[PDB]
RNA sequence: CAUCGGUUCUGGCGGGGGGAUAAAGGCCCAGGGAAUGUGGCUCCUCCGGGAGUGUUAUAGCCCUGGGUGUAAUACCCUCGCCGGGACCGAGGACCGCGCUCUGCAAGGAUGCUGGCGUAAUGGUCACCAGCGACCCGUCUUGAAACACGGACCAAGGAGUCAA
């Protein structure tokens, strides 16, 4: 869903004279920018207690980024989605560089999928798989296989779209 | 040229100040919640036809009669529940100081005997708003900027801003919220590049 | 309002002329009742008599509004709070303003709406953030 | 007769502001921050900031 | 079937205007009718919904269910 | 063509600020750990390679803290500078606001140069080409459709006068 960033939202209810020092509730959003992550805590915080945004105030945004960009690794999402029948759970894993950049691929994973939108998905866990037997599902565990060398059969080549007419019949073996 | 040179050390200081405080607060393991905005740009960026009455009041109540005009709201319960009623047709957000002193310069226009005369000459400022001090262009600018006690003076003698379209268009369903994809709405301080486009 | 006797403070409240009150229509007693319409309704007094108050209430007709003078007992009106934020108002802004005057700095004269909250600072000590799933993992047990 | 931009004309900018040239001279826009070393984020701070 | 030989008459996906205009009436109307029907329906609704739960090939379902561990132990500690 | 003014499109460069004073990352320092286990050792062998062992060895990796470090860069905001192009020149003594003040980019285009001085520019008509374009009245009703009138042309032809 864009270009995604993930987001501490920390917030609170207003402070009145019975609660001098309400509770703070952070939450880790992925949402394009800041106004989208503070509409989706303040969505969030709605469904779980008596929090909105008029009585409520959004005390820190902060963009969490990534410790290890350059370390490939594999990640496991936990997940909700809304259908015609219902709330289904998956579990999928995705092997990539970020957090932000799973979810980025989950979440067009899910619309090719399962025709998910943005606005029926829920992220409730996104967790790094430490160890490789922790890998589950077979697409990766084929990635997470030793010694793992193939070749590219059959490589298009890239030829400029404004060239209309070629020489020579192209090979498809680079 | 005291005035002006006042001025902008002010606004430096008050940008170095919002740092210091963010830094220290960050610094003692506390969170400096900034304060909230007091000053919005709404812009009406749909067209004429088709409106309710009540919408068609608030929006004429703004001064937003056209497509593309802008206009300078300080930020009230008063006036966001208009705006909030207005929603589907506006888009709001927190201008900046480039914003404000590029606005009031290139679209500047004043309201003199019910006439719309460009601002190029700080006289003109001078006898319409000198009583109440503000006597320049850049003082017309500090005023609007800061919401200082003649902002409802300053914000009527301007006349509503008549933006272009943006340049590099919309997004590509615009009559939606921000949130969901599109421009209505309030899109907080993300309405700078869209002043910039539209200046 | 229970059914049995009436308070009897509704006979001790002091009438004017020019005083605004609403008309609660008191189902026990049946003299003095106004009509069905103008019962919830908020008028001035402009007569007094010795059990009943006329009350001026504007009837809407079509596309304009007439001039309605009602007689209705003391036991179906009732004082009117609209105008009590006005006299406590107008009362303290005086008293404040003539305070004001003799002190010699000026004050705000006139009441605000709600502006935005300003800046502050939020500790986290002893109370450290707690941090909250899309569903609840006491539910989702 | 014709309305110039003041972010295009410098004489319109030095009319309606006389201190547009004091400002390009000594380059008001391209102050540098005061100096001094500055101290690290708390702990407490990045283990919030990293906590699941 | 002989369709490849002999085709038969094709099947005009081309909408007709006054198909459409019946069309988004007649849905119109479904779901006001499906509306007064929720309305008037007797049938029993649980205020509660169903937990979906958390799926068994997640690898940390175990520590989730040691942090769930310590978090009621304390919440009741402090209660 | 040059120098300008107004509007606008587009490219490049020099700075400043912010965040976890980006996160990384490199080079060092101090710990801990594991396998998709490196070297070594052992056992099988088609001796091509596998299997076991353990924590760096004759490869390396991950985690934590510290120094360089106020590192760089990305992203966002912002202050300016330099190019390339298009369209437009309203007004007609001076006045005004100004500035970089012998003057000027400051209340709206001037300077230089060339060809021609006539159908060359321009216009009208006929035709072709690209795009656009249902037959007019009237009536109906909310409207359309239906229906009614129209072969063409010239002249005549319908809210007037009195009280």
């Amino acid at each position: 869903m864009g270009r995604l960033q993930e987001y501490q939202v920390i917030g609170r209810h207003l402070p009145t004279e019975a609660n001098p020092n309400p509770a703070l509730y952070r939450m880790r959003i992925f949402a394009p920018n800041e106004v989208v992550a503070k509409s989706r805590f303040w969505y969030f915080l709605r469904g779980l207690k008596k929090v909105k945004k008029a009585t409520g105030e959004i005390v820190s945004v902060n963009v969490i980024s990534e410790k290890h960009p350059l370390k490939v690794k594999n990640f496991g999402i936990w997940l909700r989605y809304d259908s015609r029948s219902g709330t289904h759970n998956m579990y999928k894993e995705y092997r990539e560089t970020s957090r932000v950049a799973a979810v980025e691929a989950m979440y067009a994973d899910m619309a090719a999928r399962h025709r998910a939108r943005f606005r029926s998905i829920h992220i409730l866990k996104v967790v790094e798989l430490e160890k490789t037997e922790d890998v589950k599902r077979p697409y990766i565990k084929q990635l997470v296989a030793k010694n793992l060398s193939f070749p590219l059969p059959h490589r298009v080549p890239k030829i400029s779209t404004k060239k209309i007419f070629s020489a020579k019949r192209p090979s498809t073996f680079s | 040229f005291k005035r002006a040179e006042k001025y902008v050390k002010e606004y430096r200081e008050q940008e170095r100040e919002k740092i210091r405080l963010a830094r220290i607060a960050k610094q003692q393991g506390s969170f400096h919640i900034p304060a909230e905005a007091k000053l919005v740009f709404v812009i009406r960026i749909k067209g004429i036809n088709k409106i309710p009455p009540k919408p068609r009041k608030i929006l004429q109540l703004l001064r937003l009669r056209q497509i593309n005009n802008g206009v300078f709201v300080k930020v009230t319960k008063a006036t966001a529940e208009m705006i909030k009623i207005v929603e589907p047709w506006v888009a709001y957000g927190y201008p900046n100081l480039k914003s404000v002193r590029e606005l009031i310069y290139k679209r500047g226009y004043g309201k003199v005997n019910g006439q719309r005369i460009p601002l190029t000459d700080n006289a003109i400022i001078e006898e319409n708003l000198g009583k109440y001090g503000i006597i320049c262009i850049e003082d017309l600018i500090h005023e609007i900027f800061t919401v200082g006690p003649n902002f409802k003076q300053a914000a009527n003698f301007l006349w509503p801003f008549k933006l272009s379209n943006p340049n590099g268009g919309f997004r590509p369903r615009k009559f939606k919220h921000f949130i969901e994809g599109g421009d209505l709405g309030n899109r907080e301080e993300h309405i700078n590049a869209l002043i910039r486009a539209m200046n | 309002r229970k059914h049995g006797q009436i308070p009897l403070s509704t006979y001790l409240r002091t009438y004017r002329v020019g005083d605004i009150v609403d008309i609660k229509v008191n189902g026990a007693v049946q003299k003095g009742m106004p009509h069905k319409f103008y019962h919830g309704k908020t008028g001035v007094v402009y007569n007094v008599t010795k059990s009943a108050v006329g009350v001026i209430v504007y009837k809407r007709v079509k596309h304009r509004y007439i001039e309605k003078r009602i007689n209705v007992r003391i036991e179906h009106v009732k004082p009117s709070r609209s105008r009590e934020d006005f006299l406590r108002r107008v009362k303290e802004n005086a008293e404040l303003k003539k305070k004001a005057k003799a002190e010699g700095v000026p004050v705000q004269l006139k009441r605000q709406p709600a502006m935005p909250r300003e800046a502050h600072t939020v500790s986290i000590a002893d109370n450290k953030p707690v941090t909250l799933a899309p569903v609840a993992y006491e539910t989702t047990i | 007769v014709q309305k110039k931009n003041p972010l295009r004309n410098k004489q319109i900018m030095l009319r309606l502001n006389p201190y547009a040239s004091t400002f390009a001279k000594e380059k008001l826009g391209e102050v540098k921050a005061e100096e001094g070393k500055p101290p690290k984020v708390p702990a407490s701070f990045k283990e919030l900031l990293h906590e699941a | 079937a002989g369709t490849i030989n002999k085709p038969k008459k094709p099947t005009s996906k081309r909408k007709t205007t006054r198909l459409r205009a019946k069309i988004s009436k007649r849905a119109a109307e479904k779901k006001r009718k499906e509306r007064k029907l929720a309305r008037k329906n007797p049938e029993w609704r649980s205020k509660l919904k169903k937990d979906p739960g958390i799926p068994n090939l997640f690898p940390y379902k175990e520590r989730l269910l040691q942090q769930i561990e310590e978090e009621r132990i304390r919440r009741k500690e402090e209660l």
